[PDB]
């Protein structure tokens, strides 16, 4: 299993939360609940409404460029498993969120000296 | 010639390339090697239907899908693998270039420790927010007068 | 004259009356049949149940089309702190039960 | 006599894969009339003397109302035994990891966020039931074993869970824990108002 | 369909009853007696 | 053999009897009007309903004048009535639609236009050979 | 060395299973019947591996691939990549693609050396395509059907593809491809061949239906057997082909 | 005026999206499949009059001229100069990316 992300707000969607809209194009539309899905049934764009992740990095209020931010991603090349790996990687990101979370700090600091 | 006999012909065509070539294939050297399998033979290989028959029929036996698994310690093979861990997905950070990134980052960390990144810093201004503070409070006053007259 | 259309009667009869249980706290009616091969054990437990939340499963179930799968299912949380002994009933076998 | 003045936890009676029933009185719905009590059709609409009725409770002999026939009257409150219900888990209350699995290692409690709705935080040993149960919440629960011996494969089978939802009921939650929540939102106004 | 009072039904589940799920259901019984009668004789 | 296919899990059934549909083939017909489920049980005044990767009846409302005067076997490859997968996946498509085929299932056009879903896929094998999105 | 094969009493068996000349990938069923048929032909010399792609049993028109390279669709989830990387040596590149289409054993068809692809298919797909199969990609179409992996079976030895397929097209084909075509059919007449077999360059699993005649041209044009050879189908088998097939 | 305004976000009123009008607009093949899933001589004007921006039919070209003038066509502009949102900008939104080896 994994966490997906709201298509329309970016927080994290959990198992058997939200709906899934399946567009004729082929395209999957993944909501986090049915606020959302309203929004995007009403055509509403989500950079313009202020409560979401697109309109916050449109704003530049997220910490967009950061070293930090490299270490996730969609792995589309898959790895041979190796259990001292996993267990490496865990421990990196336990340290890469707490640096993570320092970093935020001081740019939230730096937009409201 | 009519369209059931132009479609048999169709069929008994056999295009070719026309340089004449072939390609390449690839067949492993075992191929010939192996013996081809009889179910009279007493000597046969143990098949996994064999085995299925063996440990209660179709719908009881239950396959191990690790069995196979080729990996550098066969210790491994029935590990139970993390997957979720503090709202992560363990699966995004796998990289197998992950210590040099980590080194990286802590380099990057002490030198932004040495540069003072995360270094963090008057009693006239907080007397004159006090006052303006008291000043906010007589004007919300004398609106709640004016509200209840 | 008869129904022209068969349906089943709605609600079962088993299940009568519909009238207020006589005890808040639910009744065993009967317990397991009792073998005296097998070790002391106890029966029944006490909890309250606190609410319910969801699960992912890895399922292994032989010839069904989700096995070796995930399957999301809902489940029942009961708060069970531990009961406390405090007595004994003796009970004997009568012509009137 | 040995187990006089004496506690038993739950795990020494039951045990995790068993299926067990379950006792209880259902929720109560006070006075119901017979479309919700017994499930009957609906008389079309504005029927003279009400539509949420049953039509003919007699047609015929005997000069008597039945008692087969559906009547308005309480609804739940019952007394119901439910059987053959799966236990998932076994959790310990000493167990600050209890909603944790072996695929999930975020060291958590089977409580959700804000606590469960109207009833409060779990503390102590709990049961995992897969399904519904037939009481409410706070509500006493009497777990029996099974009268007899089992003849399905489910009652055979070992549960392996990946992952315990522990976000918040109260709402669409979204976050397993609160240092979840915080690395999702960033820092707040009150953060540095603090 | 065969009903679930039926014969055949029964006998099949008599089979199932003894020699599968008996088993399983015995050395559970062990392990939860063995723990409820450490409790009862600490 | 009857027309209902085996091993389907619970599904919300959104197409009752009534229903006109899209026809994601080629075949010709542009619409498919249910008069019919396959596997249908017997309740009083319920109509008769399917989800996807069920087998209906259907007329042809919209299409080529021949296949105007036929009752077509049709498998539903789209619903737009929200249903649950066993991940715990609830969704949806933006249209309900389906495919003519044959009492074997076969089908009765050669492409299909859009998606289709993972049921109707799993369970007829025609229709996984013939799809290019399953959803 | 063709064989006659069901997946559950279902004629479709390369709807169900994926079959390169390096590993094959077989659907989990509810037996190891269908298992171990291929168990039977390949005898540890090749992997196979049980697998599910999109939690659906669909694998061999979910799955493309060669000996080189295994190509998944973007639903496939993090476990079953795992369980394939694991299961396959590490001489097999697996990519998962996010191509819009897909159904990755529909749209492609590919031997060790070349690639049909479906017309739509988007450039950075086709890039991916060329770099983890190691094959030269041609858009496409086989008798005017755009899904040229159902429609079409191919091997290094030869490939056997829609039977309405008219015979210009077919030397226009085996010139782009390189090896011998034939048009024929599989499972008594049925014209999905990607769905209805797999093939590599030593063995062939057909389904139960497929009458002796089209078994014969299918050892034929892909060299399956003692004595096998296109040759055959325009010189002794001919007699046999008109007669079945007319 | 919205017609039948009770009913709108129901999925069977459902209009096309507006990444989907971006890929119209930015290649003809998409527009040419949106097209080919409609019947020609069910549309207005036999489909000869089409505004992509707007998704839309109009039985003129006086119908289609008149109606570019208007400001539904005009919010349709400005949104496609705003730029629809999509998978890659709602991946962008959170930081996330696709490795691809
Ligand atoms: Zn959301
Ligand atoms: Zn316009």
């Amino acid at each position: 299993m994994r966490i997906e992300n709201c298509f329309f707000c970016g927080r994290p969607a959990w198992p058997s939360k939200g709906i899934t809209f399946m567009r004729n194009d082929g395209k999957a539309f993944r909501f986090c609940r049915s606020k959302c899905h309203k929004n995007f049934k009403m055509k509403r764009n989500p950079r313009k409404l202020k409560w979401t992740k697109a309109y916050r990095k449109n704003a530049g209020k997220e910490m967009v460029v950061d070293s930090t931010l490299q270490f996730a991603a969609r792995r589309n090349v898959p790895v041979r498993y190796n259990r001292e790996l996993w267990q490496k990687t865990l421990k990196a990101m336990e340290r890469i969120s707490e640096i993570r979370a320092r970093r935020e700090r001081v740019f939230y600091k730096k937009r409201m000296a | 010639i009519g369209t059931r006999l132009q479609e048999v012909m169709a069929r008994i065509h056999v295009a070719t390339p026309m340089d004449g070539t072939t390609r390449e294939t690839f067949i492993p050297e075992a191929v010939k090697n192996l013996k081809k399998y009889d179910k009279n033979d007493p000597n046969r290989r143990v098949l996994a239907r064999d085995i299925e028959e063996a440990n209660g029929g179709a719908g009881v036996f239950n396959v191990d899908l690790r069995k196979d698994w080729i990996l550098e310690n066969p210790e491994w093979k029935y590990d139970k693998i993390p997957e979720i861990f503090d709202g992560k997905n363990v699966y995004d950070y796998i990289d197998p270039d992950i210590d040099a990134k980590l080194q990286a980052l802590e380099e990057e960390e002490e030198r932004l420790e040495k540069e003072g990144f995360y270094d963090e810093d008057d009693e006239e201004e907080e007397e004159i927010l006090q006052k303006a503070e008291y000043i906010r409070e007589q004007h919300a006053l004398i609106r709640n007068e004016a509200k209840m007259r | 004259s008869h129904r022209k259309y068969e349906a089943p009667r709605h609600g079962s009869l088993a299940f009568l009356p519909r009238k207020r249980a006589a005890r808040h706290r639910g009744r065993v009616k009967s317990f397991p049949k009792d073998d005296p091969k097998k070790p002391v054990h106890l029966t029944a437990a006490m909890g309250y149940k606190a609410g319910m939340t969801t699960i992912v499963r890895d399922l292994d179930r032989p010839g069904a089309k989700a096995h070796k799968k995930e399957v999301v299912e809902a489940v029942t949380i009961i708060d069970c702190p531990p009961m406390v002994v405090v007595g004994l009933v003796g009970y004997i076998e009568t012509p009137r039960g | 006599r040995s187990l006089f003045e004496k506690p038993v936890t739950i795990d020494t009676i039951f045990e995790k894969d068993e299926m067990i029933d379950v006792i209880a009185v259902t929720k109560g719905h006070g006075f119901v009339g017979v479309t919700a009590r017994w499930g009957t059709k609906k008389l079309p609409r504005k029927t003279h003397k009400g539509l949420r009725k049953v039509a003919c409770i007699g047609a015929w002999h005997p000069s008597h109302v039945q008692w087969t026939v559906a009547r308005a009257g309480q609804m739940g409150y019952h007394h119901r035994t439910s059987v053959n219900h799966k236990i998932y888990r076994i959790g310990k209350g000493d167990d600050e990891a209890n909603a944790s699995t072996e695929t999930d290692l975020t060291k958590k409690k089977i409580t959700p966020m804000g606590g469960f709705v109207r009833y409060g935080e779990v503390n102590n040993d709990y049961v995992m039931i897969k399904g519904s149960v037939p009481g409410v919440k706070k509500r006493i629960m009497t777990l029996r074993k099974s009268l007899f011996t089992h003849t399905s494969r489910k009652a055979l089978e070992k549960v392996e869970l990946k992952w315990i939802d522990t976000s918040s009921e109260f709402g669409h939650g979204a976050f397993q824990t609160a240092a979840e929540k915080k690395q999702f939102m960033g820092t707040l106004k009150k953060d540095l108002q603090t | 369909a065969k009903s679930a009072r039926a014969s055949r039904i029964k006998e099949n589940h008599q089979r199932f009853k003894k020699n599968i799920a008996g088993p399983v259901e015995a050395a559970r019984l062990e392990r939860l007696s063995a723990k409820l009668m450490a409790i009862a004789q600490a | 053999k009857r027309g209902a296919p085996g091993g389907k899990l619970k599904m919300t059934l959104g197409l009752p009897v009534g229903a006109i549909m899209n026809c994601a083939d080629n075949s010709g017909a542009r619409n498919l009007y249910i008069i019919a489920v396959k596997g249908a049980g017997a309740r009083l005044n319920r109509l008769p309903a399917g989800g996807v990767g069920d087998m209906v009846m259907a007329t042809v409302k919209k299409g080529k004048p021949e296949l105007r005067k036929k009752v077509h076997p049709a498998v539903i490859v789209r619903q737009a009535k929200p249903w649950k997968r066993f991940d715990g996946v609830f969704l949806y498509f933006e249209d309900n639609a389906g495919v003519i085929v044959n009492p074997k299932g076969e089908m009765k056009g050669s492409a299909i236009t859009g998606p289709v879903g993972k049921e109707a896929a799993e369970l007829w094998p025609r229709i996984a050979s013939n799809a290019g999105v399953v959803m | 060395m063709a064989v006659r094969a069901q997946f559950e009493n279902s004629n479709e068996v390369g709807v169900f299973a994926t079959l390169t000349n390096s590993y094959c990938l077989v659907a989990l069923g509810a037996s190891e019947n269908f298992y171990s048929v291929f168990e039977a032909e390949l005898q540890d010399v090749i992997p196979i591996c049980r697998t599910t792609i999109a939690g659906t049993r669909i694998i061999g028109r979910l799955t493309a691939g060669n000996r080189k390279g295994l190509l998944v669709p973007t639903t496939t989830t993090d476990q079953e990549l795992q369980h394939l990387r694991n299961s396959l040596p590490d001489d097999i590149r697996i990519q998962r693609i996010e191509e819009r289409l897909s159904a990755l054993g529909n749209v492609i068809v590919c031997n060790d050396h070349t690639a049909l692809i479906h017309p739509d298919l988007e450039r950075e797909t086709e890039e991916i395509i060329a770099d983890v199969l190691g094959v030269e990609v041609f858009r496409q179409t086989i008798a005017d059907h755009v899904l040229v992996g159902s429609y079409m079976a191919l091997s290094n030895q030869g490939g056997l593809v829609h039977p309405k397929t008219s015979i210009q097209d077919q030397d226009e084909l085996s010139s782009l491809l390189g090896v011998p075509l034939v048009a024929g059919s599989v499972n008594r007449g049925s014209n999905v061949i990607g769905g209805g077999m797999v093939v590599n360059d030593w063995l062939a699993v057909t389904g139960l239906d497929t009458t002796a005649p089209e078994l014969s041209v299918i050892e034929s044009v892909f060299r399956l057997g003692e004595g096998a050879g296109p040759g055959a189908i325009n010189t002794s088998m001919k007699n046999t082909i008109v007669e079945s097939f007319y | 005026g919205v017609f039948a305004k009770r009913t709108m976000t129901k999925t069977r009123r459902r209009l096309r999206d507006l990444d989907q009008i971006e890929r119209d607009l930015r290649s003809p093949r998409h527009l040419q499949q949106y097209k080919e899933t409609k019947a020609a001589e069910d549309l207005p004007g036999l489909g000869l009059y089409y505004c992509i921006e707007c998704a839309k039919w109009f039985e003129s070209e006086t119908s289609l001229v008149g109606h570019r003038k208007g400001k539904p066509h005009k919010r349709r502009l400005k949104q496609l100069k705003e730029g629809a949102y999509t998978h890659e900008e709602a991946m962008a939104a959170i930081g996330y990316r696709i490795d691809n080896g």
